[PDB]
């Protein structure tokens, strides 16, 4: 009786929000982008195949020198390659073979991981001892971890299976901040490319914008159905898309706080595993586990190309900070860098 | 019409040579289309593209393919219409023929022996063979099969060095009669003893299962009746070929056996048209493959 | 305790409903700004030439 | 070539890298993966007593030469969906149920007693889309106290339907068949049912025999030969 | 990360000599291993080189035929076989460790080094140094230009040009690898440039651990071909 009078604030309060989006309901984005010029018919090859795990790859990260890759798989390895060559720089022994997320230092002198074991452990790449040691276990967690982030040498940002993400600090070993207020579980996150904000979506169709300072949640996006996996910020950064478990992509706007295109496609069903964008994010390419990735127009709603290459579904998926390629990874044994 | 290298032996006098072309003729378009629908249902399903037993099964395919159809051409050229042509070109469309067929012999035992390490070391066949090596084997055993084919073409004939000819191929000595016996007979006494030590320990390990509580038999009954299967397809085509083989180098010599001998090496394409019913219809994955393609 | 959990939950709802919101045309032509103001600069809309391809074979 | 001497040393660098990953990837074939699995109340921890934080527990142990690794993963209590797919691949599911929680209940999700839970657990595990072809270990332990209550209370309370006496004999039978009744894939898969008893070495020797069973089943499938 | 030898000495003209160079603090068998001799009033030479896990084994002119260089992964410890020594292998060797992958610094630690003493009794890249001894003065810039015979850049846009910097009494440092690079522990005042053929080492604010001899080593293709050696000297 008393939380419930709250109810009949609280969802009121939501349809104020919904009042909000009759601020925002003049038109579309798909009115707008009329009459442009679309991108075309995209034929882009698989050009190296990385092909040293033996397991199901769940994670990779692109290095910001464009050149390096790591790799994380369901074996106990995680493997550094050179993609201009097909070198593996370094292989990594895990203590659990059970990661489903990895990332790649901006800096590049530390590597990260984590899943069921509960442990973003941080690895350091560049030593005077010449191989790879566990430079900090960041234990704390009780979910799954799902994403993990660099933000330097210091600051990483986790999103765990756990409904809460976590910004922590390498030296002291502990959470500097904690976000909470998803109540499905975490699974993917997105930086911002000036760094001040964070968009993250978990298993209750609700992508959350945070602040790495603020340590609350400022914006809420809704509108997909099932488990959201998949969030990429624009290179612009006030709008980001995502995917989900449905079969759509959605490209919702910080600005305008609602959704802006709906990618989809009537022959699609087995959702999307991973997402990115491509330099000046014309093009968005969705790993769907119908074992291929697809080059949708990100202002036209059209599917410009097929990644299709993969024997198994593209878990994972990015592209390098200056465009040159994108690589997909997936549940066979394979990477492939497309261009 | 004696002994002492002669030509033109052919004993085909009678209206046989409308049978032997009927049976070959159906043989090889059955064959042919047998063959060409393993070639598809492997080759467009990565399912059956990554197992490394399913490229030893294309191996057969390919090789009971191009036996097919070079057996029929020079059988047909041959007992047909009689065409007589140079020691080098028979020479080199039997070296063909026998470089299909002894490929073909290969691939089954390098079927067995995969069949046989999946059943004798059953943790360690996963880290054994793997699709590279499973490539190795089959370039090796198609090498080794076109050297074979190809040493009576250099100096085997019998017409360089002056040793006793077989009659029933020409130009071929007795002595690589003996040799691609032993050869054959070997890749087949190998196939034997896998199949027959497949069926040994799968009823061993079906009596351990009965006798502990681990089970409710089912696997050494069906991999038996899969089994009696391929090996009395082995025997029925080629027990009285390797019969009349030897019969021919080591027997009297009469003059109705070579008469006998087309017609039992027409099971040649009997065993090339009943390889993928018994090789790739009996797997459950291909079964479903070419079901759901339709 | 789900009475700190509602009021929690009202006023994180609060804080998100009184934020400014841009309009869907200055939004959209600010997303077309960003794509055609760097459309040379992306290599992946465009077949890359082989020399300055880095990954070419 | 146009490598020069420093690249020619960064692919022999890969070449022993690769040589590594292959080795280490035949050390870790030769173990066989299983996957707990459970209420929680059934006692696997038990089984883990029989065989010899962090979300997932591996039991390594071995047993006649053959290595296995026990994949404990209930502790994680997350939703089951976004990570199961990761054990897609394990050779067995050692499902564990407890007989002597068929009168028991819980109340405090749903009122409803533990066996119907375990068998919605059985429903969603043995009719998954990854566990499609991975047989399944079913353990059913603490016979002796579902006896000692069975002497007294009847299987009636669980089952509605139960046309049969208080022998322990015949009510475990029917448990056996109703847990084995909720297979939809009795083609594609298999399920060996176990009495968890207290005599060492016999647990761990169902196990060895179940899974020399399957993988000779799955090697059988792969060859072709089924 | 330890690298000390041990076995040298006078020995006769003709005779046999081993040295073991003992590595501790760092992973031995991830380590291409290298033996870099010099000789009293000269500079560096390579003299034999092993990779990591034995995988190639590089000689000299000098070397092939008359040496053998091997290694020990679980003693951690670098050997040198050397047969019919003569007179020119009088030298202070060196054991070196190295490492090859893309961003890596090879080169980048030498050992303390050992002393061989002998009594009495062809295609390559040679590295040309106008200047073997600048007087310099602290608190200026100072500039060190290395030539070569052959032009270092390759299809890969690496030019393989290495700064070593040997104080005395004290073992060979590297300072800038790749001819852009900074290496471990150097200050942030050396820095290196190049184009092709023409190379210009600068060196600014110059400190009294400046001191020492300039090397200039290539790193094209093998044998590799140190510089003649430029000592910096204060007035
Ligand atoms: C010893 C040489 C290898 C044995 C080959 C046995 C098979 C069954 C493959 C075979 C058996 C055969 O009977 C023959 C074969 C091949 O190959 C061709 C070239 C088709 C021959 C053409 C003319 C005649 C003369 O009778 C015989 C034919």
């Amino acid at each position: 009786s008393e939380l419930d009078q709250l109810r009949q604030e609280a969802e009121q309060l939501k349809n104020q929000i919904r009042d909000a989006r009759k601020a925002c309901a003049d038109a579309t984005l798909s009115q707008i982008t009329n009459n442009i010029d679309p991108v075309g018919r995209i034929q882009m090859r698989t050009r190296r195949t990385l092909r040293g795990h033996l397991a199901k790859i769940y994670a990779m990260h692109w290095g910001t020198d464009s050149r390096l890759l790591v790799s994380a798989s369901q074996d106990g390895k995680l493997i550094i390659w050179d993609s201009y060559t097909t070198n593996k720089v370094h292989a990594i022994p895990l203590r659990s073979s059970w990661v489903m997320t990895c990332a790649y230092a901006p800096s590049g002198n530390y590597v990260a991981c984590g899943g069921l074991d509960n442990i973003c452990s941080i690895y350091n790449l560049k030593t005077r001892e010449g191989n790879v040691r566990v430079s900090r276990e960041l234990a704390g967690h009780t979910g799954y971890l799902s994403c993990c982030r660099f933000l330097d040498d210091n600051q990483i940002v986790t999103s765990s299976g756990d409904t809460t993400c976590a910004l922590w600090d390498i030296e002291t070993g502990q959470q500097t901040t904690t976000f909470t207020g998803h109540t499905g579980d975490v699974m993917s996150l997105s930086l911002a490319p000036d760094t001040r904000l964070f968009v993250s979506g978990a298993c209750d169709a609700s992508a959350k914008l945070w602040d790495v300072r603020e340590g609350m949640c400022r914006q809420t996006f809704t509108g997909h159905e099932s488990d959201i996996n998949a969030i990429c910020f624009f290179p612009n950064g006030n709008a980001f898309a995502t995917g989900s478990d449905d079969a759509t992509c959605r490209l919702f706007d910080l600005r305008a706080d609602q959704e802006l295109m709906t990618y989809s496609h009537d022959n699609i069903i087995c959702g999307i595993t991973s997402v990115s964008f491509s330099k000046s994010g014309r093009l968005l390419l969705a790993g769907y586990d119908d074992f291929n990735c697809n080059v949708w127009d990100a202002l036209k709603a059209d599917r410009a190309g097929v990644l299709a290459g993969h024997d198994n579904r593209v878990s994972c998926l990015g592209v390098t900070d200056d465009g040159m390629a994108v690589a997909t990874g997936s549940w066979d044994s394979f990477l492939k860098i497309w261009n | 019409e004696n002994f002492m290298d002669i030509e033109c032996f052919m004993v085909l006098n009678p209206s046989q040579q409308l049978a032997i072309a009927v049976l070959s003729l159906t043989l090889g378009t059955f064959t042919v289309l047998e063959n060409l629908l393993v070639l598809c249902v492997i080759l467009h399903s990565r399912s059956l593209r990554c197992r490394p037993s399913y490229h030893f099964i294309g191996s057969l395919a390919v090789a009971d393919l191009l036996g097919s159809v070079i057996f029929v051409y020079s059988f047909i050229d041959f007992h047909v219409f009689h065409r007589k042509d140079s020691r080098n070109v028979f020479l080199f469309k039997l070296g063909g023929v026998t470089a299909s067929f002894t490929a073909s012999v290969g691939s089954l035992f390098l079927t067995a022996i995969d069949r046989y390490i999946s059943i004798h070391r059953p943790l360690a066949y996963k880290r054994i063979v793997t699709r590279p090596k499973a490539v190795v084997a089959f370039c090796l055993m198609w090498t080794i099969a076109i050297v074979i084919a190809v040493l009576p073409l250099l100096g085997w004939n019998c017409e360089k060095l002056q040793s006793v000819c077989s009659d029933i191929f020409p130009h071929i000595d007795e002595t690589y009669l003996m040799f691609w016996i032993g050869v054959t007979s070997v890749l087949l006494l190998f196939i034997v003893y896998a199949y027959m030590y497949i069926l040994w320990k799968a009823h061993s390990h079906a009596v351990r299962m009965i006798q502990r509580g681990t089970q409710k038999a089912r696997m050494d009954i069906r991999l038996a009746k899969t089994l009696v299967l391929i090996l009395v397809v082995l025997i029925i085509c080629w027990g009285p070929l390797l019969a009349i083989m030897v019969y021919d180098v080591f027997g009297k010599m009469n003059k109705l056996i070579k008469t006998v001998f087309a017609f039992c090496s027409m099971l040649c394409l009997l065993n090339s048209t009943v390889n993928p019913i018994i090789y790739a219809l009996r797997s459950k994955d291909l079964r479903h493959a070419f079901r759901s393609m339709f | 305790a789900s009475i700190a959990q509602a009021r929690k939950l009202v006023e994180q709802l609060k804080m998100e409903a009184n934020i400014d919101r841009i309009k869907v045309s200055k939004a959209a032509a600010d997303l077309m700004a960003y794509c055609e103001a760097h459309a040379k600069e992306d290599p992946l809309l465009t077949p890359v030439p082989a020399s300055e391809n880095p990954f070419r074979e | 070539c146009t490598l020069s001497a420093e690249d020619k040393a960064a692919v022999e660098r890969s070449k022993m890298i690769d040589r590594n990953l292959r080795e280490d990837g035949e050390k870790a074939a030769r173990e066989v993966k299983l996957l707990l699995l459970g209420a929680g109340e059934s006692g696997k921890s038990t089984i883990v007593k029989q065989m010899k934080t962090t979300g997932i527990v591996e039991t390594h142990f071995t047993f006649k030469d053959l290595h296995f690794k026990m994949f404990d993963v209930g502790a994680q209590r997350s939703e089951r969906k976004k990570w199961i797919h990761c054990f897609e691949g394990v050779t067995a599911i050692i499902f564990c149920v407890a007989l002597s929680d068929y009168d028991l209940v819980l109340a405090e999700d749903e009122e409803m007693n533990r066996m119907h839970e375990s068998m919605k657990l059985f429903d969603s595990i043995c009719n998954n889309k990854w566990f499609t072809d991975t047989s399944i270990i079913l353990f059913l332990n603490k016979k002796d106290l579902f006896e000692e209550k069975i002497k007294k209370s009847p299987l009636t309370i669980c089952y509605p339907e139960y046309a049969g006496s208080n022998t322990y004999e015949e009510a475990a039978a029917y448990i056996q068949c109703q847990f084995e009744d909720l297979n939809k894939r009795k083609d594609t898969k298999e399920i060996y049912t176990h009495f968890t008893c207290s005599t060492d070495t016999k647990n761990v020797q169902f196990v060895f025999d179940a899974v020399t069973d399957v993988i000779i089943k799955n090697n059988l499938k792969d060859c072709g030969l089924f | 990360v330890q690298l000390v030898e041990s076995g040298g000495g006078l020995v006769q003209p003709g005779g046999s000599r081993k040295l073991s160079c003992s590595a501790s603090g760092f992973a031995f068998s991830s380590f291409g291993m290298h033996w870099v001799r010099q000789a009293p009033e000269k500079g560096l030479e390579w003299v034999a080189y092993i990779s990591s896990g034995s995988g190639t084994i590089y000689y000299a002119d000098t070397v092939k035929g008359r040496f053998t260089i091997s290694r020990d992964d679980p003693k951690n410890t670098l050997f040198l076989q050397m047969t019919s020594l003569r007179s020119e292998d009088t030298a202070m060797y060196y054991c070196v460790r190295s490492i090859y992958y893309y961003g890596s610094s090879p080169f980048d630690f030498w050992g303390q080094g050992t002393t061989l003493t002998v009594s009495s009794g062809g295609s390559d890249i040679v590295m040309t140094q106008a200047t073997s001894s600048v007087p310099v003065t602290p608190g200026e810039s100072v500039s060190i230009s290395c030539r070569s015979s052959k032009s270092l850049l390759h299809s890969n846009g690496n030019t393989y040009l290495y700064w070593f910097l040997q104080r005395p009494g004290q073992s060979p440092q590297l300072l800038i690898y790749r001819m852009s690079n900074l290496a471990s522990g150097v200050p942030d005042r050396f820095s290196g440039s190049g184009s092709g053929t023409a190379f210009t080492l600068t060196i600014s604010r110059l400190e009294a651990e400046d001191v020492g001899v300039y090397y200039c080593m290539q790193h094209l293709e093998y044998p590799l071909t140190f510089g003649a050696g430029t000592k910096l000297e204060l007035k």
